């Protein structure tokens, strides 16, 4: 789902469909310059032939992530029944606001 | 008309009914045809699983009548426990009178032992009318299979099958 | 007690005609009420203001003729949106087309016609009101089609459909409502719900036409049976609450199957008393418990 | 009385009342 | 209690505004309204009994509460309260406020 | 598409949509809340913060 | 030790205020602890009457 | 007789009326203020 | 919708117990407020 | 979002939420040094307190 | 069915203790925590963040 310099709002869209097989989530960062859109043999996007997060984990801006927060239904939030101490949000790091 | 997949109801929560109904493919498996040794078992264990949908249909909830009602009475989805517990006072309301605006001020009451208690119920003031609460939602309308899509174009079809759909009118 | 559909020409009189004293046509209502005749408080009619209680004398002493055309003419153009001759929208042109027509033709014999076509207007309202709701109409006329184009009485292998040309003709006659036997394609059809989940062919019953009389094995699914559609297998056990007994249970599946059919309700309205006990016991419980419907597959499998 | 006022409506008179009391 | 002493001539010991009148005048205060507007004239009783109000104890109405700790930090000030209600202290929210 | 009137210095177009904020005060202990805070149209998950 | 209120920046909880000393029918008499002295500009200014 | 269908010698707004729209003047009072959209008669007493 | 904002009436998702004094014996606090009534509109 | 110095077109810029019910909208403009984007307690973009 | 929870409960509990008292050496805390009339609590995974 590509995303442009300086933003911090970006969610899925995708509507009513079937799940019938779901373990759960997983998400990593990856540069569109390394590695793009694949499907096709030699597109115009290559230009990188660095290590490429794709293929050998080679992952690295996985620490850059503040909250993954889940819908289930466009209404209710996932922890909506309060299983954790943040009501809604997936906080993965908040910088100094309440050391607890 | 002769394979078709078991339909999904769709959902919104705070309104309480059901948008409507719609086919699974996200884990729906490979209809490329193995050979004629294996196109009676991917049609037959499914059509096994099309008998254990419809039988549990009429178990779970009664057949179908308003396919989508959002002015619903309660019968089958469960109005919330009438049950109270009701405890005594510390002090009586009778046996206070006597004292603190005569003289002596007040700060199983161990002064003038009285037993009087009074109930009422705790039951919802009047039936649950509008849509599903809390969580009723599987126990109303299981996935039910239309197997023959739009057998009869004019009378009637999938009606209220539509999520771009209210009870009203049609489209 | 339920009313019929709200009476055409009187839902047209409601919204056209005076309500509370019609002085001209509730004449000796008017009479009764004004002559200190009325049971209620005899002197009604003393205590009100002078000016009121002679608009009430003039009127009902001489009666004036009011205007009964309008509450006759909406009267057929709202029983044409009760049997639905007009769409609801409709109603601001057929109302006024037909009184520009009765302009032209106000005075003609016609309209000493329409007053009697009032009357049978608004009684079509009722015929077709109670007409609907038994479909039959739509049904038994299809089946006709149904019994004509396809071969009757021709079991030459072995007979048990004699008591099955019964079987389809009592699904016409103890449900009715939506049960309309459509004929969009050539292949005769069957809807049983409003919203119709279980519309199969009663053209791919023309499977059963060489299997109308087979050897049966032993009592597990049959050696043969397998070529039985889904489709003509949706019909069997449609046509199960309607026929048991009369089609052979031990010469081919047409009994056989049939009274196990019989199998699949009698299991199912048995676990219909089940489910709604255990859902019913939720307080005590305090889990979503689809071991309601786990032992209703346990109450299945292992038999 | 019922005939005592004018009234609205071919009604002699219609809505009843009430005044409060000075102390509060 | 007995409700009826010495304000029965007075009509003082009286339930509504038709109680201790004549039955002949109710139609004249209410239809003729703005013509006779006459309903204070005989002055209706209050109805303020004891019945479930009457407290003669001594029942707490104000009560301070001042915090545990103290952090004097220049951005944001912060008090911990460890706040206890007993029994019968029934205070409706808009009431509470805190005195800086 | 926010066509409006070209102005002197920077300014933010504090836009605000009419979503219901509701916070039912389940109280079924003396002196316990437990609550849950929802919205209309609005999901409690994807915003900006 | 569930989070009774746990309100957003997207919500304007100091600012919802204003709208209901507003709504309430007039706030031109004033409160002295709250300051409920409504910040009033006067109309001889603004549209200036020249 | 005449003089009193201009609804000058009535008692009231929703009640000498056809009940097409008595129904309908009770319900909607927000969407039109259907009471000054016709004549309310008061009269003279004994 | 059992939040009182799908529902049809504001005094059906309470106690009726608790219904009875707020009429006669309510001048010590004017309530209609702790509990919000929600109302009714065609769509 | 804001609007730059002079700005006479500015789009929206948050695309996926859901829709249920609804009552309307309302809008008024500010300036960046008039009133802080809310985050720290401490601002040196709001040292114009007026 | 038979096992984990399906109604709601918060795995943590951010307690504060009430009373606190400082000294030349100790740090001493009464923090009065009931643990819930159903659920349990591990000891392993309690401890305290200063």
């Amino acid at each position: 789902y590509p995303i442009p310099a300086n933003a911090t709002n970006v969610p899925i869209s995708i509507p009513s469909r079937n799940w019938a097989a779901f373990r759960g989530w997983a998400f990593t960062r990856l540069k569109t310059k390394e590695t793009p859109s694949l499907g096709s043999g030699y597109d115009p996007y290559y230009t990188y032939s660095g290590s490429i997060p794709y293929l050998d984990g080679t992952f690295y801006l996985n620490h850059t992530f503040k909250k993954v927060a889940i819908t289930f239904d466009s209404s209710v939030s996932w922890p909506g029944n309060d299983r954790l101490l943040t009501p809604n949000e997936f906080e993965i790091k908040r910088s100094v606001d309440g050391e607890g | 008309k002769e394979i078709p997949t078991p339909y999904m109801w769709s959902y919104q929560p705070q309104m309480g009914l059901a948008a409507g109904a719609a086919q699974d493919y996200s884990t729906r498996i490979n209809y490329m045809s193995a050979g004629p040794h294996m196109i009676s078992r991917v049609n037959g264990i499914r059509a096994h699983r099309n008998r254990i949908l419809l039988e549990q249909a009429a178990i779970t909830t009664t057949p179908r009548n308003n396919l989508n009602p959002r002015s619903w009475p309660a019968a089958l989805v469960y109005q919330e426990s009438p049950a109270p517990t009701t405890v005594v006072l510390p002090r009586d309301a009778q046996a206070e009178v006597q004292m603190t605006n005569s003289g002596a001020q007040l700060a199983r009451p161990s002064f003038t032992p009285r037993q009087a208690i009074l109930t009422l119920q705790t039951s919802s003031s009047e039936p649950r009318s509008g849509g599903i609460g809390t969580l009723q939602f599987i126990e109303e309308f299981v996935p039910s299979v239309y197997f023959n899509p739009f057998s009869g174009p004019p009378g009637h079809y999938p009606d209220q099958f539509i999520p771009n759909f209210d009870a009203v009118k049609d489209s | 007690m339920m009313q019929d559909a709200t009476d055409p020409a009187v839902r047209a009189a409601l919204q056209s005609q005076p309500s509370g004293l019609n002085s001209t046509d509730d004449w000796r209502q008017v009479m009764d009420r004004i002559m200190s005749l009325t049971a209620r408080n005899p002197d009604a009619f003393r205590q009100q203001p002078q000016a009121n209680r002679l608009s009430a004398i003039l009127e009902a002493v001489v009666p004036a003729r009011a205007n009964p055309t309008h509450e006759k003419v909406l009267a057929i153009v709202n029983a044409l949106a009760e049997n639905r001759a007009i769409r609801p929208d409709e109603a601001g042109l057929v109302y006024d087309a037909l009184l520009q027509r009765v302009a032209r033709y106000n005075s003609g014999n016609v309209q000493t016609n329409l007053d009697r076509l009032v009357g049978d207007v608004r009684e079509a309202v009722a015929q077709r009101e109670r007409a609907q709701q038994q479909g039959n109409l739509g049904s038994m006329v299809a089946l006709n089609a149904f019994l004509s184009t396809q071969p009757a009485n021709v079991p030459r292998g072995q007979e048990d459909y004699t008591n099955f040309v019964s079987a389809l003709r009592l699904m016409v006659t103890e449900t009715p409502q939506s049960e309309v036997y459509q004929s969009g394609p050539d292949y005769f059809f069957q809807t049983s719900r409003q919203g119709l989940q279980t519309v199969n062919l009663s053209q791919a019953f023309k499977n059963l036409q060489g299997l109308w009389g087979v050897r049966a094995p032993t009592g597990d699914r049959a050696t043969v049976s397998s070529l039985l559609t889904p489709n003509s297998r949706l019909l069997l056990l449609l046509i199960a609450p309607f026929t048991d007994s009369g089609s052979v249970s031990r010469d081919t599946y047409l009994g056989h199957l049939l009274t196990l059919y019989r199998e699949a309700i009698g299991q199912a309205h048995v676990d219909e008393h089940t489910f709604q006990e255990i859902t019913s016991v939720s307080r005590a419980l305090g889990q979503e418990d689809t071991g309601s419907l786990e032992a209703t597959l346990n109450y299945l499998l292992t038999n | 009385f019922a005939s005592l006022a004018p009234r609205h409506g071919s009604r002699p008179f219609m809505g009843n009342w009430q005044d409060i009391g000075t102390s509060n | 209690p007995s409700m009826m002493p010495q304000w029965s001539y007075m009509h003082i010991s009286g339930q509504d505004a038709s109680e201790y009148l004549s039955p002949g005048l109710v139609q004249f205060a209410r239809a003729t309204e703005t013509y006779f507007s006459l309903n204070n004239k005989f002055r209706n009783p209050t109805v303020a009994p004891t019945h479930d109000v009457t407290t003669d104890r001594s029942q707490r109405l104000t009560l301070r509460f001042i915090p545990v700790d103290r952090e004097d930090t220049a951005y944001s000030y912060k008090a911990r309260f460890t706040l206890a209600v007993g029994d019968n202290r029934v205070l409706d929210m808009a009431s509470t406020y805190f005195d800086i | 598409t926010f066509e409006v009137d070209p102005m002197d210095e920077p300014t933010l177009l504090y836009v605000l949509f009419e979503v219901f904020d509701v916070v039912r005060v389940h109280r079924p202990h003396r002196g316990v809340i437990e609550t849950v805070y929802l919205r209309t149209p609005f999901s409690a998950g994807n915003a900006t913060t | 030790q569930l989070n009774a209120v746990v309100d957003l920046q997207d919500r304007n909880t100091e600012l919802s205020y204003q709208l209901l000393l507003d709504s309430i029918g007039d706030r031109t008499r004033y409160f002295s602890m709250w300051n409920q002295a409504v910040d009033s500009y006067d109309p001889d200014v603004r549209i200036i009457e020249n």
